[PDB]
């Protein structure tokens, strides 16, 4: 639509000039059911999120596939996104199409702030999606080590089982993460718990890490 | 370079010689030739063109005067469907008067029975377009392919609205069409994508009827040509009671008035039988105009 | 498999009707009347009956046949299974329909007995070659159009042969 | 030309395929007694007159056991020589030989010989050898080209039987230039890349070492390769920032497949609708769950 | 000096060359096949139109029928239109000039099943004297790729190329579907092909091409147009009058008894059909033999229509 242009482009006297003169606009969708909200949160937006959310537009409004706007206000990065979205009162688990949650996008764009502001509203710390996989597997799976710190100031789990049955501390030693493996060692991970291709984190690990693995558990 | 080898169609191969009439020109490698029986000598060369080349290059309509005979009508151009026909006339007009080529595209083209990779196709034909400098691209009842995806198509719509969604990057993408043209011609103007009737590419909007009276007075007397008729003349009863026809189905009920008139085997038809009879049959169209 | 095919050998009589005291007269004025009495069905009508059709569960099939063939009075007639159509180098139907349709003008209009519809109906094109050209063998009176028709089948499920069968 | 039996005397084959026995002419030396040659007769005498004429890991590997001996001479000479020329790589899941072939081809500014394994399997026998001649006598004499051979577990199968004898002589082929290859281990111009996708039916004499003295291999989960493979196709297309790269590298952690970057292409094909102006997860999920 | 050459493909896979030579030559030029040839010098002398592939060339080889237009009862005002409309552009091709009239070649005989439709069709062929060439809708589907284009180019190739002859189709409404992959969209390019040589082609003044349907449901609109399907005459059910009249006109040879008042029949004879009643009284002439009484009684007419039906 031409919405999707105005908020896409940041339009503020043609999307003012437009809302005032068609207040049917804001709650029109294009073919994709995407709202003026999704496309001024991906673009990022303050003035229109301000306005769209000062009208009081529906903050849960998800699309065909279930991403709500949280999640595009967690992994956009976009600080003051989150405290308009979550000020509105949006759900801080909802549940997308791969049933994941804004944590795991959060985390993936390593910011802290957003990490900080949805679970002090209340956001489970081992939320787990589809495949049974937390925000740690994949904050572990590119190297966000200060993203699982403050995961774990919230007393998130170490120890989430993918669905292969693969815990944090395996994919992060496949990751040949060496400082990570020691912190969450360190912080109270299983070695002893083995996946569906039967291999212990000490053998995933290679170079002879699985045996400073093991003197880090009984050291 | 005076003498090479050659490659025959039966898949012996030989080598023959120069004559001394030809020339060192066409004897260049990559040309196909012809040769004798007697001596291998060479008589003249032959040029290659597809089986289906002469049929997609030799169709032609001939006919100067259709351009002419469209009546009283003085990167793309929509010919839509309103009570009003000569959609196809006009375009065969001056397709038949230069057309500069005779590029037809038929909307049962885009079929594609197999996997949908119809954009071979389209990148093909439409390569050929900008390879050509000059091109006239014809799609005539585009309503088939037209259709409004409203609800959730199957593969077989799916596979259309993207050929589709190819015009789409072809005419707004990353593509300009400042020199071909295409003409869209369809039947019915409410489900001809309003997503592809943006002014973009259609920019003007023809509606092929018959509103003015000169324009159907004119169209009459072209297609009044050669009937004979009684001395009592009067085409303004039948330009005036005609109103929202179509233009050769105009001509269908004039001459479905000559048989009525020849039903009675008179030599001479008087109008009387084109005021009733065209009066008549035009209201079973207008019965039939549903 | 043509000649192969030719069934000249005594068998069932009358004597099996199985119980069915309808349609023993149904396909007996039919298989029995029309050869007897060449006059009475020209005069008495326009043409004699063309045939019956036995179809449906299989039960002790192919009795009646027989009946059909020790049946007539003069000499025991050819009999044609469909199972012979459906080999390979396809096309020899056309030529097997029609050298069996030109021996039976040859044999004075002799009936012909045509089992096994099923084998040879319900890609399947070059079947349909064989099954449509014998419908055009059929509902072509060029061999004959009064003789007999019958056809014998397991299964419904041949539309294209109930839907042409009303013709003749 | 097929044999040469005796001497002055020798056998033909006619292009219809019918083999001809033919006294050659005492004019012509031995040199046009060539087994593969391109020989023509008369249309009449059939008499010849004269012949035609026809990671990290393996990047820091290959990089320095391949690119910088290519771009010096005589170093086989004065490195003390070692034959570590033919390398070889492994792993069917991954797609690979391309973006290999494309980083050659551009850190190096040379010829390369792309001849997937199924090049010369074709009616005439003989035109292998006058390929692989052709190729070898313009890369010893040109420059310092590499070839590319692809997909040696076609052409590199033992055989028995005498029904396939298109193969075993091709194969016997493969030990024409695996001897020359032996004989050419001294100031030649050329190198010799190969990868194959399977291991268990090749033949031993491949493997010998000094002709292959390099055998890499390939890992199932290209996560860096995820990377740089969806980096390396975001990079030019619109940039969204809800766009997420850890579900969809750790799911085709999973689900291995090849060719990332054209599937992020069907992506784009299906983001071209103009409804949706940059690509996000629907197309990305459903891309995969298409192709 | 002037350029003129033609491609020569021998039946033996053998190309040879040549010029375009021969006699004077009006109709040729064509990429066709039957063409004279002498031993080796490979001219063109005589060169004539092959047509493969009988089993499309010999569909319904049919010189004429035997029933006339004159077997019916109650239809010459929907029906004398047609009849006008084959037998005046067949004879008064001359006042064609004088009137300016073109025939159209699309008519559209559409109307419930069972009306008779095919056989009153065939019974204005036979007044039509010209080659009668029946078309079966079902014909078109094959299981090969291209093969509706060789039946439209072949139909039009026996009609272009043979004398004067009739073509009637029926069952057209069974593959005439417009769906919006899907085989009635290969029926769509094999149709709108044929109705592309129905619009792009002006010399198509040649032999008509008449159509029928059973069916109104999925009414294709492209079928507009002077040489389409215009002529769009309804043809309804025969009421139990008609249905008495052909059926008195199809039992006119019988033995039927002279004191018939039709009206029991007229009473039975409900929402019937023109075929129906012909299967009547088929039927009553193959019981009527085994009744004994040569002579066909009254009873006999219900007997049938709760017999068949």
């Amino acid at each position: 639509l031409m919405v999707c242009n105005l908020a896409y482009s940041g339009k503020l006297e043609e999307l003012k000039e437009s809302i005032l003169a068609d207040k049917s606009l804001a709650t029109r969708t294009d073919q994709d059911s995407r709202t003026a909200l999704h496309w001024a949160c991906s673009a990022g937006h303050t003035e229109i999120v301000e306005f769209l959310l000062q009208l009081g537009v529906p903050v849960n409004d998800k699309d065909d596939a279930g991403w709500s706007p949280l999640h595009i206000a967690a992994s956009a990065g976009r600080d003051e996104i989150v405290k308009a979205l979550l000020g509105k009162g949006a759900q801080v688990n909802a549940v997308n199409q791969n049933g994941c949650t804004p944590l795991h996008y959060a985390a993936s764009k390593n910011r802290h702030e957003i990490a900080v502001m949805l679970l002090e509203g209340g956001a489970n710390p081992d939320a787990k999606d589809h495949y049974e996989a937390t925000a740690m597997h994949r904050a572990a799976a590119k190297g966000n080590l200060k993203m699982i710190h403050i995961l774990l100031y919230y007393k998130a789990s170490t120890n989430i089982q993918d669905t292969e049955g693969n815990t944090p501390l395996h994919l992060a030693c496949d990751e040949e993460r060496v400082e990570e493996a020691k912190l969450l060692v360190s912080q109270g991970a299983s070695i002893y718990i083995e996946n569906k291709e039967e291999k212990t984190p000490l053998q995933v690990a290679k170079g002879g890490l699985g045996l400073i693995l093991k003197r880090m558990v009984e050291g | 370079e005076e003498k090479f080898i050659v490659k025959a169609t039966n898949g012996p191969r030989y080598v023959v010689g120069c004559r001394r009439q030809l020339d060192k020109s066409k004897l260049k490698p990559g040309t196909r030739v012809a040769l004798d029986m007697t001596t291998l000598t060479i008589m003249r060369y032959l040029p290659r063109e597809v089986d289906p080349l002469v049929y997609n290059m030799s169709h032609e309509d001939p006919g100067n005067v259709s351009y002419s005979e469209i009546g009283g009508l003085s990167k793309g151009c929509l010919l839509y469907g309103p009570p009003g026909t000569g959609k196809t006339l006009l375009a065969r007009a001056v397709a038949s008067q230069l057309d500069c080529n005779f590029l037809k595209v038929v909307s049962s083209s885009i079929v594609d029975k197999y996997i949908g990779e119809s954009a071979r196709l389209i990148r093909e034909m439409f390569n050929y377009a900008r390879d050509h400098q000059p091109c006239i691209i014809f799609m005539d009842e585009i309503d088939a392919i037209g259709g409004r995806r409203f609800s959730e198509g199957t593969s077989a719509d799916r596979e259309i609205q993207r050929t589709l969604m190819e015009l789409l990057n072809q005419m707004d993408g990353f593509d300009t069409l400042h020199r071909v043209k295409m003409i869209m011609a369809t039947n019915r103007p409410d489900t001809l994508d309003p997503a592809l009737l943006r002014p973009g590419r259609l920019d003007r909007k023809i509606h092929i009827d018959l509103p003015n009276e000169q324009a159907r007075l004119d169209i009459l007397k072209i297609h009044a040509g050669p009937i004979t008729k009684h001395g009592e003349i009067d085409y303004e009863a039948i330009v005036k009671l005609s109103d929202g026809f179509n233009g050769a189905d105009l001509r269908n009920v004039c001459t479905e008035a000559g048989m009525f008139a020849i039903r009675a085997d008179h030599d001479f038809v008087v109008q009387e039988d084109f005021m009733k009879a065209v009066r008549k049959v035009a209201d079973s169209k207008k019965l039939e105009s549903k | 498999v043509t000649m192969m095919q030719v069934e000249e050998k005594p068998d069932v009589t009358y004597s099996d009707v199985g119980g069915c005291k309808e349609q023993i007269e149904k396909l007996r004025e039919v298989v029995e009347t029309p050869l007897l009495h060449p006059e009475r069905f020209v005069n008495l009508g326009i043409e004699p009956p063309k045939g019956v059709l036995l179809f449906g569960p299989p039960g002790t099939g192919k009795t009646l046949c027989a009946r059909a063939v020790a049946n007539r009075t003069d000499a025991c007639f050819i009999r044609v299974i469909g199972s012979e159509l459906v080999q390979k180098y396809v096309g020899e139907g056309a030529r097997m329909v029609r050298e069996l349709f030109e021996m039976a003008r040859t044999k004075k209009a002799c009936l012909i007995f045509f089992d096994e519809i099923d084998a040879i109906g319900g890609g399947d094109n070059e079947v349909q070659r064989t099954m449509l050209e014998l419908i055009n063998q059929l509902d072509g009176f060029d061999p004959r159009g009064n003789i007999k028709v019958l056809m014998a089948t397991n299964r419904p499920d041949t539309l294209d042969p109930a839907l042409m069968r009303p013709g003749r | 030309f097929l044999e040469a039996v005796d001497q002055n005397t020798a056998i033909v084959g006619s292009t219809t395929g019918s083999n001809y026995y033919v006294r050659i002419l005492s004019t012509i030396d031995r040199e046009l007694l060539k087994p593969n040659a391109s020989v023509a007769l008369h249309k009449h005498s059939n008499a010849l007159v004269d012949v035609l004429p026809p990671m990290d890991i393996q990047k820091q590997e290959v990089r320095e056991a391949v690119e910088l001996p290519l771009t010096h001479f005589e170093l086989y000479k004065q490195i003390g020589i070692d034959p570590p020329r033919g390398v070889l790589m492994y792993g069917p899941p991954g797609c690979g030989k391309t973006m290999l072939a494309k980083a050659v081809a551009h850190h190096t500014t040379a010829a390369f010989i792309r001849v997937v394994g199924s090049e010369f399997v074709q009616k005439y026998l003989g035109e292998g050898p006058r390929m692989v001649r052709d190729v070898f006598r313009l890369a010893k004499e040109n420059a310092p080209a590499i070839i590319f051979i692809d997909e040696i577990d076609a052409i590199a199968t033992k055989r028995f039987d005498a029904q396939t004898g298109a193969d075993r002589e091709v194969q016997r082929i493969l030990l024409e230039l695996l001897n020359q290859m032996d004989g050419f281990d001294q100031n030649v111009n050329v190198k010799v890349i190969m990868a194959t996708n399977r291991a268990d039916t090749l033949d031993p004499a491949l493997l010998r070492p000094g002709r292959l003295d390099r055998k890499i291999e390939f890992p199932l989960p290209d996560r860096r390769q995820k990377r740089l493979i969806f980096s390396t196709i975001t990079s030019k297309m619109n940039l969204s920032e809800e766009v997420d790269l850890e579900d969809y590298v750790a799911r085709p952690d999973k689900i291995s497949g090849a060719d990332i970057n054209s599937i992020c292409q069907e992506s784009g094909m299906l983001a071209v609708r103009e409804n949706r102006y940059i690509v996000l997860a629907k197309d990305f999920e459903k891309a995969y769950k298409t192709v | 000096r002037k350029g003129k050459c033609a491609v020569i493909k021998t039946s033996t896979r053998q190309t040879y060359f040549l010029p375009v030579i021969g006699l004077v030559d009006a109709e040729k030029l064509k990429p066709g096949d039957l063409v004279g040839v002498n031993k080796d010098s490979y001219l063109i002398l005589e060169t004539l139109p092959t047509e493969y592939d009988s089993r499309v060339k010999a569909m319904e080889v049919d010189e004429r029928p035997t029933e006339q237009y004159s077997d019916i009862g109650g239809l010459d005002k929907q029906i004398q239109e047609l009849v006008e409309a084959i037998v005046l552009p067949m004879n008064h091709k001359e006042k064609f000039e004088n009137l300016g009239i073109q025939p159209p070649k699309g008519v559209l005989m559409y109307g419930p099943p069972g009306t008779g439709k095919t056989l009153l069709a065939r019974a204005c062929a036979a007044q039509t004297k010209a080659t009668f060439l029946k078309l079966a809708g079902p014909q078109l589907v094959q299981m090969f790729i291209g093969d509706g284009a060789k039946l439209v180019r072949d139909a039009f190739a026996l009609a272009k190329e043979k004398a004067p002859s009739i073509i009637f189709i029926d069952e057209l409404d069974a593959i005439g579907t417009k769906r919006f992959k899907a085989g009635d969209r290969e029926v769509q390019r094999t149709m709108l092909e044929l109705l592309n040589q129905l619009d792009g082609f002006q010399p198509n003044t040649q032999v008509k091409v008449i159509a029928a349907t059973n069916r109104v449901d999925i009414l294709d609109p492209a079928l507009l147009r002077s040489g389409r399907l215009d002529r769009k005459i309804e043809f309804p059910m025969p009421n139990e009058e008609a249905r008495a009249r052909i059926m008195q006109i199809h039992s006119r040879k019988m033995n039927v008894s002279p004191d018939v008042n039709y009206e029991e029949l007229a009473r039975c004879t409900d929402d019937f059909n023109g075929a129906q009643c012909k299967a009547v009284c088929v039927e009553a002439g193959m019981i009527a033999l085994r009744r004994g009484a040569t002579e066909l009684t009254h009873e006999d007419y219900m007997e049938g229509i709760l017999e068949v039906q």
